[PDB]
């Protein structure tokens, strides 16, 4: 896990300040990319886990267009930008369901043919 | 791939540097070195120390003859931020001003002046590693000073470096005489600031320092004298040193 | 018109989760202990008396055709805060409850019993989990997911009617 | 200085009796703080207070 | 083409929004630990006595800045001091990097005082 | 002002004062002085650790005697005009009138003097409420009986 | 940080600073039916010394300038009256040996009234110093404002800094304070007035920060100062060598 | 009417408030016995420096002036800062009261500016104004409290 | 249904331990004081130049 | 005035712990900031690196006191441990207050060699300390001066 | 606290260099420190000699005993461990000081 | 009960919660000597696909005070087997619990009537494999050059039946384990017929 290694060294430089950090190049993104997750773990799986560090206020799985099961990484957005960095570097290589997932920093493009879908989850998410 | 990610892991840094240095023969030195200027004084440490190592490679291809008026002063100034920031003892930034100044060595005389005022006001400072890395700066800017023909900037240097030999850091001492000797390979000894018939005597209870650097150092700086200037030192002086 | 998206997320829990946080090998278990939960032993401790005066507990298996032979196994109620009572036939399965019990009309997470300390006061409890064939206390069904609170000599039966009834569980207090 | 007190232990058993000694250590399974009684009744039980 | 240049110009200035955290567009962070403050005055709310009159409790669910429900029992801790939201299980789940974290933190601000307090001359 | 910046209150300050003002009856004056300045003007500058300070420091006075009793005459309870800064005053300035009087010898003299706006007898009785119900929280209850009659009266 | 050419103005013998751009002072305004106007409003004479931080503010009433005209050349020989009305009024243990003025158009007038006092130096500055920007401050402000009559007014502009700074340093803050205060004025009192609990006292021209918080706030208004030079010639700092941008920040 | 002890280096003496005939204000050095039911307070204890331990203190002062480094004069110093910290941050009020210990604390603090006065050779009080011993080592100075 | 993570009795906020709590415990004999008289002393940089955030400002 | 301070911060601890494990809240550090310098040990012995090791420190008073008898030279603060306790007294602002009643800075530097250096200002002024490196000549061959 | 004597000493003669060099391989190597403790708890019955020396105290004079650095080991860990001990289990009643 | 006094310190009670929450945290917290313990071992480095190397096959209640037993016969009875025993203790520079199974022979305390030669054969190379794994520089420096002579009369049955399962266990240093991978190499060099069983354990 690449990630991990390079907030190991650049915790040992004493760097400790977020605009010193390599997250700083990515202070205008809110969204996070989660990969390499288990095939049963669903949208609101997805929520459960990654509400620790702030509240999610998008949340895209990606799933198949023919047999509509998951590819295995989704997309979330956060309210506050700086739960992005806490979801990056404390939540990387976790273990959850065998399988441990990586989290990166993201730009999201979305798109039309899952249109929606974007109200379908937003109706849940407009809740809170 | 200039971005402080790819500097912490080392192996991308090291080929996305490489690829760097190839691609540089194509571009040509003045459209690189400028891509690398923002790099150099970024606040982060090891992003700023892997532009310096572009640096260094870049100029070792291609020389500076590329270079024109402003980005050789832009270059200087950035190289001199990257000095100043240096807080562990990595060499690459002293590679890359020998290759710097290596390349353009005449053109490097308008520049010679703040750099020294520079180096004597880091030799006051109370961090050791801060008095090192300046005498060491100034080990290496000594050719270039000579060629350049700045002589009374040489005794400048020579008399206050004399000054610090009683410096208790062994670090910092071993950089010290390192840099008087070579000042002194360079220069006239007759013009010489101090006289070696002072430098000399100054130089032989230091020879029981019992530190490394002081110690290869400061043979080589009476080994340097016996060969030059021998009959500045009377023979009873000469054999304190053999015991 | 038929369908919005084919796609369609779910937002509603997989057991995955759940199966992590409370452990045993495989199959996720129910019943997550409150905050008030003790042992009897520890609660003999923090009042500090000698064995004498100390309350203990324990279900002794009396079986349902004959209660003549004495116990069938006799469990020991001190040692831990909770017990899970279920399914042990004993000819493959795998073990998950501590009191097992060789009945095939029970589930492998039937019922359990329940100390708590309620204002200074150990009180014992039992609770259906919600089961295939459902719990009886008293020859009583009892409604599931509540602490219903035991006394002296009880019977725990694991099935809603006396037809399945095969063993009898006696919660004895001294 | 372990066993400066241990030691020292003795001359202050000696000194009180077993009877106000535990007066003033209160109960082995419930013991005082340093100078509190169980009760004032205790306290003036002996003229060593 | 003008016309085609704003319409992606718009696509650039779209997505730039829509990427874009919510806290960041509304408002400074330092204003939030300032409000800490404003109850730091209520520190002297307590010790006054005609307070214990006029007091009652009428709770009010802990909030987001936007406004969003937050998670109800006390959470592990962050350098953020960002509260988890409302469909948080309770189960902490971590490499371990924020107590490894805040040890360095520790470890800095001890590593000063003792550079001056440990001199000898 | 050199007193509040330290950390708790001394018999220094205490001790020095006292000498003053049985000095000459000038520094007398300009203690009797100083107390309104710092209960009509100052209290709204000062925090909670430099009031239990400055309580302490005029209920110490206040109770050998150097300053009198009617000092404590400019002082009026009501929900409208007793700042919460200023009755955090009151109440470390009477804690340690209780302390070193005694609370049987403090209802002396809260009797011998005439202060109205501490003890209201005389009506308004959302006020006599407020009194009542300041002090019984201050923990002086046995203060309030005189009180507690006329409103029972009243309603 | 530090400017190289000021170090002998903080030498032992007494220097003055005399500086006259807010002398005669007019604001802009409109008649009733709509026109330019140009009312003269109250002036000062600005007068420091950099060791004691001492600052002798002339106030010049509008009723000297109602009677006359060619007025921008009159201001000029009546500041060295008053400069030279107050040197006279100083005993000799406090005299300056040195007035340094601000402009190049003060040194004719002001040898002309200096002839009593021969050992007296009078010379300009190679410096350029933000002394007329001295007027958004609001303490100097309004007392300005609110005079009716002539009248000389002392301030202490160093506060209470000499404490615990030289004043080689007092002089460097005050000059930043000043020349951010010259380059945009409304953003620079946002930084000064961004804490609320930050108070200024009353015999004070300056809020009372701790000395971590003077370095945060000097560090905020060479960014200003900076940020400024950025706009105004569409330029990036990268761009910018290390030795011109201690240019920018010192004028 | 008094009870007398004496307890790790302090003196104490106390009088119940109901025995003394008039009660007056004290300074620092008195404290007040407080009755914890009425939270009234009931007595009073004097405190004094035990005799011995102003003894203790003095056999410091000469420790401190024969000690090997003694003739450094910023080491002299601070033995001189650290015994006499280490004196009143035991005693602190004990010490208002007890006068035979301020003369000894007057007799030390002379004899350890007379030994960096005569470590250079001159007793002249022109050369030795108070700012070369009372000035804070960041500036320099002895730093002598 | 998820057993959650066991929380201490009491939470304290993050400061308490980020402090450096009873730091200056590790001192000389000699010592009287607890910092520097000056705070050019502690610090490392009076000014540092950033050509991030000054680049974003005019742009 | 340590004792009847530690009096009232100890019990306003014990208050706002029962208030937050009541109420499932956590302290906010602002709570416990007035007082953090007070009490006897000291709040902040409560939030240490090393307070679970201090823990198992049992009769480190005694041990600390019988160093008498094991080490020839030892502290003369025998009867306070600041890991223990906290440290028990502040002298800040008597270095502050020894500097204005000397007349400033100024005024004390007019005495010295300040402006024979060429330095502008003294507020970085650093002298040198002990390095380790004063006898880093040698190994044995040192004579007994 | 075997340690803590050495914090400020510049200059130590033989048997100072030899103290801290077995405090050293304590940390070093702390299962086999551990194991040497018991096997002279157990069976370590005859010991070094001890050197007493003065100090001066004008007043008086008071011994000084230093014992041999390595069983030094073993009782600055048997100290900590009887006075742990002895708390848990209550042995010194309130009024010992 | 009456206190005679008030509180002024942390009250009675409370230290002691603070004395039960360090024991709870005490085993998830890592001490430093315990982290130093860790530390010296291979494993310590090493990623979880790294430590796949060890799967690899390789083929009531009564009170009251009482006073302690006379002889506590019991007590030095528990602890006579981790410490003394019978070994060596002059020579090593460690010995270590994991070693007491490896070598265990040397551990052993039957002093004569042994099996006739041969297993005075099988004692010495545990002696030499000691030697050469704990042993100072002298004791490593001589059995090492005696083991690689001895080696062509010994089995090559006999030594990589002892050897080679050193080299698993998970309590390992790093200079320990370049000391037995040496003494593989030079044993190898030797002997040269080598047989499919003990090609597949190296």
């Amino acid at each position: 896990n690449k990630i991990q290694q390079i907030n190991d060294k650049e915790l040992q430089s004493g760097i400790l300040s977020p605009h010193q950090s390599w997250h700083n190049e990515y202070k205008d993104n809110a969204y996070i990319y989660i990969g390499n997750l288990n095939r049963e773990l669903t949208e609101g799986d997805i929520l459960t886990v990654f509400s620790e560090y702030g509240v999610p206020v998008d949340v895209i799985l990606s799933r198949d267009e023919n047999t509509g099961e998951s590819q295995g990484f989704a997309y979330l957005k956060y309210e506050d930008q700086r739960s992005t960095i806490l979801a990056v570097d404390n939540l990387n290589g976790f273990k959850i369901g065998g399988r441990a997932l990586k989290i990166d920093h993201t730009f999201y493009r979305p798109k039309r043919s899952l249109q929606k879908y974007y109200e379908a989850v937003k109706e849940e998410l407009d809740r809170d | 791939f200039w971005v402080r990610r790819v500097a912490l892991d080392r192996p991308l840094n090291k080929v996305v540097t490489y690829t760097t240095v190839t691609l540089a023969k194509k571009l040509g030195c003045s459209y690189t070195i400028d891509k690398l200027l923002t790099p150099l004084r970024d606040e982060a440490e090891p992003f700023r120390t892997m532009a310096v190592h572009a640096v260094t490679r870049t100029v070792n291809l291609l020389g500076t003859a590329d270079l024109d008026e402003r980005l050789e002063t832009r270059l200087i100034d950035a190289l001199l931020i990257a000095f100043q920031e240096q807080t562990n003892s990595d060499s690459i930034i002293f590679k890359g001003f020998g290759a710097v100044t290596v390349s353009l060595d005449i053109r490097m005389k308008p520049f010679l002046a703040p750099i020294v005022s520079t180096i004597l006001n880091h030799l006051k400072h109370k961090t050791p590693l801060v008095r090192q890395h300046a005498a060491d700066l100034c080990a290496i800017l000594i050719p270039v000073i000579k060629n350049c023909h700045e002589f009374e900037m040489l005794n400048k240097l020579n008399i206050i470096l004399y000054e610090s030999l009683g410096e208790v850091y062994p670090e910092v001492l071993g950089s010290i005489i390192n840099a008087m000797y070579c000042i002194t390979s360079v220069m006239d000894l007759d013009k010489l600031q101090p006289p070696i018939n002072q430098i000399l005597p100054t130089l032989t209870p230091i020879l029981r320092n019992k530190h490394r650097k002081v110690e290869v150092n400061t043979i080589k700086f009476v080994g340097l004298i016996g060969k030059l200037a021998p009959t500045y030192a009377p023979p009873k002086e000469w054999m304190r040193i053999c015991f | 018109k038929s369908q919005y998206i084919d796609i369609m997320p779910d937002f509603s829990p997989s057991g995955l989760l759940e199966l992590e946080s409370n452990n045993k090998e495989g199959i996720a278990l129910k019943h997550v202990e409150p905050q008030d939960a003790i042992s009897p032993d520890n609660y003999m401790d923090m009042l500090g008396l000698e064995a004498r005066d100390r309350t203990m507990y324990e279900l002794v298996i009396y079986r349902k055709n004959d209660k003549d032979k004495g116990p069938w196994k006799r469990y020991d109620l001190n040692g831990r805060s909770c017990y899970l009572v279920g399914r042990e036939l004993g000819h493959t399965e795998i073990v998950v409850a501590d009191i097992g019990i060789p009945e095939e009309t029970s589930s492998k997470q039937h019922c359990v019993i329940q100390f708590r300390n309620v204002r200074g006061i150990l009180k014992c409890y039992v609770m259906d989990l919600d089961s295939s064939n459902g719990t009886c206390l008293n020859n009583v069904v009892i409604p599931g997911a509540r602490y219903i609170e035991l006394r002296s000599g009880d019977v725990l039966t694991l099935s809603e009617f006396e037809e399945d009834n095969d063993y009898e569980l006696i919660f004895m207090n001294v | 200085s372990f066993i400066f007190q241990y030691y020292g232990l003795v001359i202050d058993l000696l000194l009180l009796g077993q009877e106000r000694a535990t007066d003033l250590a209160g109960p082995a399974n419930n013991p005082n703080e340093f100078m509190q009684f169980k009760s004032k009744e205790v306290e003036k039980a002996h003229p060593i207070r | 083409s003008k016309y085609e240049d704003e319409k992606a110009a718009e696509r650039e200035q779209y997505l730039k929004n829509l990427n874009m955290g919510d806290v960041q567009k509304l408002g400074i962070n330092v204003d939030a630990h300032d409000k800490k403050k404003n109850q730091t005055a209520s520190s002297l709310t307590i010790e006054d006595p005609a307070i214990t009159f006029t007091h009652d409790k009428e709770r009010t669910v802990k909030t987001s800045l936007l406004g969003r429900k937050l998670y109800d029992k006390p959470a592990p801790e962050n350098r953020f001091a960002i509260m988890p939201g409302s469909r948080w299980d309770g189960v902490h789940r971590s490499n371990g990097f924020e107590e490894k974290w805040f040890a360095k933190q520790n470890e800095i601000n001890e590593k000063k005082v003792q550079s001056y307090t440990l001199q000898e001359d | 002002k050199s007193s509040l910046q330290e950390s708790t209150f001394s018999k220094f300050y205490s001790i020095l004062s006292e000498r003053m003002i049985t000095f000459h009856r000038s520094w007398q004056t300009a203690y009797n002085e100083t107390f309104e300045q710092n209960y009509t003007q100052d209290i709204e500058d000062y925090e909670t650790d430099q009031l239990r300070i400055l309580g302490k420091f005029w209920g110490h006075l206040i109770s050998y005697e150097f300053l009198p009793m009617d000092c404590l005459k400019i002082i009026k309870l009501t929900e409208e005009e007793s700042c919460p800064q200023g009755r955090i005053f009151i109440k470390f300035l009477f804690q340690e009138l209780v302390n070193e009087l005694g609370l049987d010898e403090l209802q002396l003299r809260l009797n011998s003097s005439k202060l109205d706006g501490m003890f209201p007898l005389e009506g308004d009785a959302e006020h006599i409420r407020y009194s009542i119900n300041f002090f019984t929280a201050i923990g002086l209850g046995l203060l309030t009986e005189d009180m507690r009659s006329r409103l029972t009266i009243i309603q | 940080l530090n400017s190289s050419n000021y170090a002998e103005l903080f030498n032992n013998d007494i220097k003055l600073f005399v500086d006259d751009t807010n002398v005669y002072r007019v604001t802009v305004h409109k008649t009733f039916e709509g026109n330019v106007a140009t009312k003269a409003i109250n002036g000062c004479i600005f007068t420091l010394n950099p060791k004691t931080g001492h600052l002798f503010l002339k106030i010049i009433h509008t009723s000297v300038w109602a009677g006359q005209k060619r007025l921008s050349q009159l201001a000029k020989w009546k500041t060295a009256e008053e400069v030279s009305a107050l040197v006279r009024s100083l005993p000799k243990e406090e005299q300056p040996k040195q007035i340094i003025v601000t402009r190049k158009a003060m040194l004719d007038p002001l040898e002309v009234h200096m002839l009593d006092f021969p050992n007296i130096a009078i010379r300009p500055t190679e410096l350029r110093l933000p002394f007329s920007a001295a007027m958004s401050i609001d303490k100097l402000s309004d007392v300005v404002m609110k005079a009716t009559e002539p009248q000389m007014v002392l301030f202490n502009i160093y506060d209470d800094w000499l404490d615990r700074i030289s004043s080689y340093t007092a002089f460097s803050r005050l000059t930043l304070l000043l020349r951010a205060l010259k380059t945009n004025e409304e953003s620079a009192k946002m930084i000064l007035l961004s804490d609320p609990t930050i108070t200024i006292k009353s015999y004070h021209l300056w809020p009372s920060f701790t000395d971590e918080q003077w370095i945060t706030i000097e560090s905020q208004m060479r960014d200003l100062i900076l940020t400024e030079y950025g706009r105004k010639y569409n330029v990036n700092i990268s761009a910018l060598t290390q030795t011109e941008i201690k240019d920018i920040i010192l004028g | 009417p008094n009870l007398l002890f004496s307890m790790c280096g302090f003196e104490v003496r106390i009088l119940p408030r109901q025995r003394m005939e008039e009660v007056v204000s004290n300074d620092e050095g008195v404290w007040d016995l407080v009755d914890e039911r009425t939270k009234q307070r009931t007595a009073k204890a004097y405190l004094k420096v035990s005799e011995e331990e102003i003894k203790k203190f003095d056999s410091r002062i000469r420790g401190i002036l024969m000690a090997s480094g003694s003739t450094t004069f910023t080491k002299v110093a601070a033995k001189w800062n650290t015994s006499l910290i280490s004196l009143f941050t035991y005693f602190r009020e004990a010490i208002v009261a007890t006068e035979p210990l301020l003369d000894i604390l007057v007799k030390g603090e002379t004899r350890i500016q007379n030994r960096v006065k005569l470590g250079l050779n001159s007793k002249m009080p022109t050369r030795f104004p108070p700012a070369v011993f009372y000035t804070p080592k960041e500036l320099g100075g002895l730093g002598m409290i | 249904a998820a057993k959650r993570s066991e929380q201490p009795d009491l939470q304290y906020d993050s400061r308490f331990f980020t402090r450096g709590a009873n730091a200056s415990a590790k001192r000389h004999e000699d010592q009287v004081y607890d910092n520097p008289l000056f705070v050019q002393q502690d610090i490392e940089s009076i000014y540092k130049t950033n050509y991030e955030k000054l680049d974003e400002a005019v742009n | 005035n340590e004792f009847l301070d530690s009096q009232r911060v100890w019990a306003e601890y014990a208050t706002k712990r029962q208030e937050a494990i009541q109420q499932n809240r956590r302290l906010a550090f602002e709570e416990l900031e007035g007082s953090w310098d007070r009490g006897i040990p000291r709040i902040s012995t409560l939030f240490q690196r090393d307070r679970h090791t201090l823990a198992y420190d049992r009769g480190h008073r005694i041990r600390r006191e019988f160093k008498q008898y094991s080490l020839e030279r030892n502290s003369p603060f025998w009867w306070t441990n600041s890991h223990h306790d906290g440290k028990l007294w502040n002298l800040n602002a008597y270095r502050t207050d020894v500097i204005q009643a000397l007349g400033g800075i100024e005024t004390i530097l007019e005495h010295t060699l300040f402006k024979g250096t060429g330095f502008n200002s003294w507020e970085g002024l650093f002298w040198e300390k002990a390095s380790g490196f004063e006898d880093s000549m040698q190994f044995k061959k040192l004579t007994h001066a | 606290d075997l340690k803590d004597v050495y914090a400020s000493k510049v200059r130590l003669n033989a048997s100072e260099r030899e103290e801290l060099a077995l405090i050293e391989e304590a940390y070093d190597n702390p299962h086999d420190t551990l194991n040497r403790i018991k096997k002279y708890l157990l069976t370590q019955r005859v010991f070094k000699p001890v050197d007493i020396t003065m100090m001066e105290n004008y007043q008086n004079i008071s011994p000084v005993y230093s014992v041999d650095p390595l069983e030094k080991i073993t009782d600055a860990y048997l100290d900590q461990y009887l006075w742990y001990e002895a708390d848990q289990r209550k042995l010194f009643p309130n009024w010992i000081k | 009960s009456h206190q005679l006094g008030g509180q002024y310190s942390i009250p009675q009670d409370l230290r002691e919660n603070l004395q039960k929450e360090a024991a709870r945290i005490g085993e998830n917290e890592k001490d430093v000597l315990q982290e130093k313990m860790e530390t010296r071992t291979v494993q310590n480095r090493e990623d979880s696909y790294h430590k796949r190397r060890f799967d690899m096959k390789f083929e009531w209640d009564v009170k009251g005070y009482e006073p302690p037993d006379e002889s506590s016969t019991a007590v030095k009875e528990n602890s006579d087997s981790a410490l003394v025993n019978v070994e060596g203790i002059h020579d090593l520079m460690f010995f270590k619990p994991s070693d007491h199974k490896y070598f265990a022979d040397v551990i052993s305390k039957k002093p004569i009537d042994e099996l006739n030669k041969d297993e005075k054969k099988e004692r010495t190379l545990s002696m030499l494999l000691l030697k050469i794994k704990n042993g100072n520089t002298a004791s490593r420096r001589t059995s090492m050059r005696i083991l690689t002579d001895k080696a062509v009369t010994f089995g090559p049955e006999m030594i990589f039946n002892r050897l080679l399962p050193i080299l698993l266990d998970r309590s390992l240093e790093d200079q320990e384990r370049h000391l037995m991978i040496k003494t593989i190499d030079r044993v190898l060099y030797q002997l040269g017929d080598l047989t499919k069983p003990y090609v597949h354990k190296i």
